[PDB]
């Protein structure tokens, strides 16, 4: 479930920055990550996702005991996590920068309550900016992070 | 002033025939040399009549003539190695004239060249053209078929070729066409992709027999 | 002027190729069937070699 | 005294020269400066120079490559723009390192591009190429075909001695002597 | 008298210098300052000149790099962007260390490109060379092409001998002597 | 006095007066300050002196790292543009510890560099090395490939010696007299 | 006099005139205070000089560490560029206390490095060394080498005594004499 | 103006003849030495005729005329150890020329040569041609296979070796090149890997190689 | 000035000669004098003729001259240590050459070297030359393989050699090589690693090597 997740985190970022979670102190990650699983399960798909678990049967047998060998598991959390960020970067770069420009404004004529505007103005921005590499740039990542099974011996290993 | 000091530094590259005609033959060695001399005469610095002739292009000028006064002639090459008496190689088992015919063939092929005064016409024999060439097609260790048939023999070289086995044919090939010419035997190097380079066999009931030499290959998997 | 090179075969691979030699067909099961052999071997005399080898290698056969 | 052509630039101007004086008419080469060439030939040879002009199609257009039609200037690339602007750059470096060989004076490589292959389960296709070449007057050229299919074999990933075709032929014969005037 | 090349470049110069005097015909360059060089010729000289720039595609492009098309500007890099400069590399690095050995004057070398290998579960396929070389005359040049597949094996992951092609040629004849002046 | 080339730095210009002199023609080193240097030939040397340009490819362009293609000044790196900057300075600090063996004059050593096996989690392959090395003469440089091939094993994690090749020569013969001035 | 090099700093001029006294020339280490140091040779002893310049690919370049390629200042450090400057510490360590010895004047260690052993679950391969020295003359080179053994043996965590593959030498014949002018 | 001034300090390296036919000659070494004196002739710097001699240029000039005039001769080099006699090596168990007409040979290459005063014909052996190749090529300890054929052997050298042996087999054959010259025996170093590559095989008169554990190939007896 | 003060400061370590053909002739010790001796000559400050003269360079223009007018020749190397009057290693088991025919090679050898006032020619036995490579290679503890043939005998070293005796080979290569020379023994250094480091095997008539618990390898015999 590793791309599923780095997706849906993809849209959870994106969906928090432009306001519409702030209830807390979600619908559009739900797009994404049913739209990753699609474009995942179109080409290939389940022919690597079973070939997977039939070689874990060629690397853990039972009778074995094999564990999910601890040390490169410590590196699990941020290694979707660095893909989630830079996933997310161009977005919220421009998110931000028209945030500030709308603030010198806002110093330029101090009762313009620019923060009102602020959730207008988002919104259009946060799926704009996404419209330009929503289709050269998104689905060939979905490709590479699906993990293969060449990995599976860096993950296991059996105690005797 | 006169044509070769109008060349280049050295007077060693190029030669300065009379011919019979009035003209200035020069004779030089090769095609860069022919360009080096075809210029000087082009751009016209010569107040006189001059031709510039080669051993490749005039070997071609006078076959043109031989093909159509002469047709069914069996004959190879023609030697230049001293300008103004070549020597003409003409086939011994494949020709009928005799001794009177032979000698109006000198006479019109010294009409041709103006430069040059006698043509001196000699005999080589049809076996030991192959056996030559089968030498040294076989003191390369190179892979080979020979077709023999009648008025020529040819040579036919296929197979997936190493980078080696390249150049040492490619090496022999030149060398053996200026002494002979390309008009008796001929090679035929091709490169196709099987391991077996040129052979192949077909397998039953008594072990491995050895098929007719055809156009068809096997493509190998290997 | 005979022989088979072995090259990591697998014992029923290598037992079938002395099969013409030996004028008679040869079957290896399937615990047997799991070692291995490299090396230039030479059919000459095989009735002396499969006793050699299956000495060597442990293994029991009856014809 | 009649110009025909102006505007044009060094690289055109040059073969606009040696395509009319290999039929026999003078030209002359006026240059302008800033807005560029300029072409004149006599007036008895104006007609037989408009003539030459409309059979060849001169002036000759710019030569394409692919990678001009995708260039790295963009903000985004997707992956059969970046595959395209890889196989274009193999496409001219084979042609200038070809052009090294021993005779030849001029070549032209193409390779085979493939687009659909990448993104499904379908499996990459062969490579196929295609080449010509213009060789030096004098060399006997049934035998240089095989030293250009043994270079171009194993300068890719898996290409066969039978999805490459040579395609050769000798230089023309030289042009040294000068035209002539038209007197009256 | 009439010129036929402006504003070449410094390299650009000294090969259509070298290549004019091949054909004997003399010509000069001029320095213009920051416009670059420039090169003139005769009178009679120039029916041929124009005719030895159309055939030889004078003035030479400059040679082209597959690093050239994947610069290191971009804030992003894919995988694809990564290992065509990294083969870029290795295919100028192996390039200027072949000069180095006996007898060779120049050379040139070609790596076979996989890049949508490792984006799929398909494996590595193995990779190809082939070479080219220009060697000092005098030297018996089939037994040093060996020597060049020796080098060339273990340089790189896994080859086989079958995957390098390495064709080679021995020099021109030198040139030596001066053109000549036309007189008229 | 015909200029060949100008703006040369001061390794550019040491090379070309060292393929000069060895055909006997000498040149001049000019100083030019900001401007390089520059070099100077006779009128009856320049013809030979433009063919030995073009034949040996001077002037020399600088040689190529693979760690200048991976700038060590970005921002973020990736585990595929960190092995390749740790194994460029290797092979760059091996020839230099093989400039300080006795005998020796010049070497170049390459590795084989992993590029699956950063996006993989397949296992690397073995590690190919592969030398060039310049000897001073008179020495008995068959029985030096040893020493060699002894100090290049156990350099790195595990290689065996069918996988190391060293391909070695000797120097060339020494140019002690001056070339001599053309009298005329 | 005509000057070879100039620009360079006070340990290259060191070099290049304990290089040229051993070939029988004269050369003179002028100052020009910011902007380094200059080297002028006698006219006749100008052709010589030109060839060695060449021949021993002079100025040295300096000289290479591994701790150079990862700088200190990064704001994020890996866990792989950190284990190479603590093997590119330790094989300066071992260097520097290497000469203290009896009888060695310059020596060189080369440890195995493994950055991606790290990150994965496979068991660390073992570590390899490898080292040249130089020794004055007189002293019995062949029975050194045993100590040098011991001494690198137990520097790590587990080698094998075969691991380890020390080349040394002794040093050339003293250069005391003066190489003497060209008398004209 | 002489012309053993004109070149380089040392007077050692070049030796000048004088010819019969109004021509100095400047006898080099090599072709570096070659190219040393070509420039000093080439930009002109003396009025005389004058032409620089080499020994491998010298030796590819007269075999062109020898292959045109006196066809089918066995001959194996031309050594030019003294310029002004050479020496002719003529193969014995090859030839069938009677002591008349090797005069003519004798003379003929002496009105070819301008430099030689007399030109010495010795014959050589032609078994000892063979063993002394066969005889260094036993103490490098390397493997090869001897291919005897009519006018002509050829050593072939193949298989994977490893680097100290071609170094040692490439120091050999351009020490026996220097000596015998390529004309009679021929030596054919060829680096492949291993045919078959990974393959099992059952070789000899029937043969199959065996592309996986269950797959045939029946080509050519292996 | 004459020549033996053009040199260095140290006149012990060359020594001129004056020659027949009216020449000098200097005699170095190694490449690194030769160049030094060969600078002064070539940079022009002498007025006459001179050359400088080597142990190994003279030691193959007379072999290179020897081959093309005395071929089916058996000797080792001609011996400078007093360059006035050298001393030539003959081969006796391989040669028919009569006392006649010895003093036409010692005279015609004597007009190449014209520094020289005499040749003195020694015929040398043929066994003690491979018995004292074979008791001196035996002194190292080196494993070897003697392969004897007609005209010429050579030695093969193979193994997994260790640092040691790759030091004490080359130590004693190179001390043979001096004094003989390469035309009657070659020794033939080749190093490749052991197949057999955590494996186990059977050694003697029938061996094998155990490639791993379920694999065995049965070499060539």
């Amino acid at each position: 479930s590793w791309p599923f997740w780095v997706m849906h985190a993809l849209g959870c970022i994106i969906d928090n920055q432009r306001g519409a979670t702030l209830s807390s102190s979600s619908e559009m990650a739900n797009f994404l990550n049913m739209f990753a699983a699609v474009v995942y399960l179109q080409n290939g798909g389940l022919v690597t996702m079973v070939d997977v678990l039939n070689k874990s049967y060629q690397l853990c047998d039972p009778m074995n005991e094999c564990t999910p060998s601890l040390p490169p598991l410590l590196t699990f959390i941020n290694q979707v996590a660095q893909n989630a960020l830079v996933l997310a970067s161009p977005v919220v770069l421009v998110l931000l920068l028209s945030e500030v420009f709308l603030g010198l404004l806002s110093r330029f004529a101090p009762q313009m309550n620019a923060f009102a505007i602020s959730l207008t103005v988002k919104s259009g921005i946060a799926v704009l900016i996404m419209l330009l590499y929503f289709s050269p740039v998104l689905p060939d990542n979905v490709l590479r992070l699906s993990f293969q099974a060449t990995g599976l011996s860096s993950w296991f290993y059996e105690r005797g | 002033a006169e044509l070769d000091s109008l060349l280049g530094q050295e007077k060693e590259r190029f030669q300065v025939l009379p011919g019979r005609d009035k003209m200035l033959y020069v004779a030089a060695q090769n095609e860069r040399d022919t360009l080096w001399a075809r210029q000087v005469l082009a751009r016209g610095d010569y107040d006189k009549n001059a031709r510039v002739i080669n051993e490749n292009e005039e070997n071609k000028r006078i076959s043109i003539w031989l093909d159509t006064y002469y047709p069914q002639l069996a004959y190879y090459r023609i030697h230049f190695d001293e300008p103004r008496k070549p020597v003409f190689w003409l086939s011994r088992q494949r020709n009928t004239m005799s001794k009177k015919e032979l000698e109006v063939l000198s006479q019109k092929l010294r009409a041709l060249m103006p430069y040059a005064d006698s043509v001196n016409i000699t005999l080589m024999d049809d076996v030991t053209a192959a056996g030559q060439a089968e030498a040294g097609l076989k003191q390369q260790a190179l892979p080979y078929s020979r077709r023999n048939h009648k008025g020529g023999v040819t040579f036919v070289i296929q197979g997936a070729l190493d980078d080696v086995e390249i150049l040492r044919a490619r090496q022999f090939v030149d060398s053996y066409y200026r002494t002979w010419g390309g008009r008796y035997v001929q090679f035929a190097i091709e490169l196709k992709d099987d391991w077996l380079k040129g052979r192949s066999f077909q397998y039953g009931a008594e072990g491995y027999i050895k098929m007719s030499p055809g156009h068809w290959y096997f493509p190998s998997p290997l | 002027g005979s022989g088979f090179v072995a090259k990591d075969d697998s014992l029923r691979t290598f037992f079938d190729a002395m099969a013409l030699q030996l004028k008679e067909p040869v079957i290896v099961s399937k615990m047997a069937a799991r070692k291995k052999i490299t090396g230039n071997f030479e059919f000459h005399d095989p009735n002396a070699l499969l006793e050699k080898l299956s000495l060597q290698l442990g293994l029991i056969w009856y014809f | 005294d009649k110009d025909l052509l102006k505007g044009l630039d060094q690289e055109q101007a040059n073969e606009v020269i040696a395509v009319l004086q290999m039929h026999n008419i003078e030209a002359n080469k006026i240059d302008s400066g800033k807005l560029g060439y300029s072409i004149t030939v006599a007036e008895p040879d104006f007609t037989a120079a408009v003539y030459w002009i409309k059979t060849y199609q001169l002036p000759p257009r710019p030569r394409v490559e692919i990678a001009q039609m995708f260039p790295a200037d963009s903000l985004v690339s997707s992956p059969r723009a970046e595959k395209a602007r890889l196989y274009s750059a193999i496409e001219q470096r084979l042609e200038q390192s070809l052009q090294t060989m021993e005779g030849v004076l001029s070549a032209r490589v193409h390779i085979s591009y493939d687009i659909d292959a990448g993104e499904n389960g379908r499996p990459p296709k062969p490579v196929h190429l295609s080449a010509l070449a213009v060789y030096e007057r004098g060399s006997p050229l049934a035998h240089q075909i095989s030293d250009i299919k043994r270079f171009l074999k194993n300068s890719f990933a898996d290409v066969d001695y039978d999805n490459i075709s040579v395609v050769l032929s000798e230089r023309s014969d030289a042009q040294l002597q000068a035209p002539g005037t038209p007197v009256k």
